[PDB]
């Protein structure tokens, strides 16, 4: 998709108005790049709160996993974007989602010293003993 | 063509490994997450159908990968846990590298900052120095077999094109496949040795700092002519010490490149900041003090 590639670029670059236009013109909000990043992943990790909300309202898959197993919540938690962490949880993000190391958004936030995020994730039911099994 | 058993049984130990998710494939191999049904320990299982091993150069590749890798143990080499077979498949049990490879990092980041290039390149060169001192030439170093563990530590893998040097000054004359970064002496009749690994590290260094490959164009013929003629350009924004080290490694005459130890001791490795740890954000977006 040409609109898919354009929407990925707009979301990464934080171009709010270019994102609203592409969506209105038929852009796949669930477009995926060559390592599984979606527009929501790219807005989340770049700190673009308005684009995160726009994407979620236009049906963005809140638990889309990239080639590391990161959800947009993993990326928001490791980069310290508290408002995006909250918006994602409100849109039903799995607070205990596991990446391919068995790490939750909480493990990643703790490792990066984002202790405000650690506190918020514990508030929305993050389990410190979350364990991935086979 | 045979389905892979859902449970891998080692006929020696009788350890059972449950087959989980597909991880990757290339040549005759697929790789899967596998777990000890008893200990719950998780490995990468490389699985190769004997239907793809009927030719001499293919049986050679599988056997050579196993005999070379099983003899290796280093901080910067993929852990080798074992190998076994049934009637239809060869199974190789490896260390699972949960943070993918420098290929995935490259596709997301393109050009790294210099400190991050310095962090990764030192680990590549240490792993390769351990290989060269054990008389192992890898011959196929590429972003995709420079694996990362949970600590973003580089692990060299995929020893399928590797060879053992049997005597001093030996020039190997054959390869059982086509290397990713073709050294000019591989394109010639004169044979090759350890210095193909230094060429490939030069290509990887250029790619990490520049964000594209030094020789690759659309036409394999144009590419090979560029290699033979040593035609490439280092953009002007690369620091001089880094540019100079790319030029030492990307030379036509293999005797003029640095040895793996001379490469490890290059000024590049000491000329700027040496990160202790990279943050996990470095897989997706640039770092500041790194
Ligand atoms: C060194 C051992 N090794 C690994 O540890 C590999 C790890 N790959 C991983 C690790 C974590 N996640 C994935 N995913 C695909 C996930 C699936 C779920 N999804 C949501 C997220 C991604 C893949 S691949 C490998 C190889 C070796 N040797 C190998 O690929 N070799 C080349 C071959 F196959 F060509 F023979």
């Amino acid at each position: 998709s040409d609109l898919g590639k354009k929407l990925l670029e707009a979301a990464r670059a934080g171009q709010d108005d270019e994102v609203r236009i592409l969506i209105a013109n038929g852009a796949d909000v669930n477009a995926v790049d060559n390592t599984g990043l979606t527009p929501l992943h790219l807005a989340a990790v770049s700190g673009h709160l308005e684009i995160v909300e726009v994407l979620l309202k236009h049906g963005a898959d809140v638990d889309a996993a990239d080639v590391y197993g990161f959800t947009p919540l993993h990326l928001a938690a490791m980069t310290g974007h508290l408002e995006i962490v909250e918006v994602l949880l409100k849109y039903g993000a799995d607070v205990n989602a596991f990446d391919m190391t068995g790490s939750t958004p909480l493990h990643l936030a703790a490792d990066e010293g984002h202790l405000e995020i650690v506190e918020v994730l514990l508030k929305y039911g993050a389990d410190v003993n979350a364990q991935d099994k086979f | 063509a045979k389905e892979i058993p859902e449970v891998l049984v080692d006929p020696r130990s009788r350890r059972r490994y449950v087959r989980g998710r597909f991880l990757g494939k290339g040549g005759f191999a697929k790789c899967f997450e596998i777990s000890d049904a008893d200990t719950k320990e998780v490995f990468a299982g490389k699985i190769v159908p004997k239907s793809l091993l009927l030719k001499p150069h293919q049986r050679e590749k599988m056997s050579m990968e196993i005999s070379i890798h099983r003899s290796l143990a280093h901080q910067h080499v993929v852990g080798f846990h074992g190998f076994f077979e049934d009637n239809d498949f060869v199974f190789v049990v490896l260390e699972l590298c949960r943070r993918r490879s420098l290929l995935e990092l490259h596709k997301r980041r393109k050009a790294l900052t210099e400190p991050e290039a310095r962090y990764y390149l030192r680990q590549i060169v240490l792993g390769c120095q351990y290989l060269h001192r054990n008389r192992v030439i890898h011959r196929d170093l590429k972003l995709g077999n420079l694996f990362l563990n949970e600590d973003l530590e580089v692990k060299i893998g995929d020893f399928g094109l590797a060879t053992k040097v049997e005597y001093d000054g030996e020039r190997k004359k054959t390869l059982c496949g086509t290397p990713n970064y073709i050294a000019p002496e591989v394109l010639s009749k004169k044979g090759h040795s350890f210095e193909v690994d230094v060429w490939s590290i030069g290509c990887i260094m250029y790619t990490l700092l520049v964000g594209k490959p030094p020789f690759e164009t659309s036409c394999l013929k144009e590419t090979y002519l560029r290699i033979k003629k040593n035609e490439y350009s280092i953009p002007k924004h690369i620091n001089p010490v880094a540019a100079s080290l790319i030029q030492k490694m990307l030379q036509t005459d293999p005797t003029a490149r640095p040895t793996i130890n001379e490469l490890l001791n290059d000024e590049f490795f000491t000329s700027g900041y040496i990160p202790a740890r990279l943050p996990i954000t470095c897989l997706t977006i640039p770092p500041r003090f790194s």
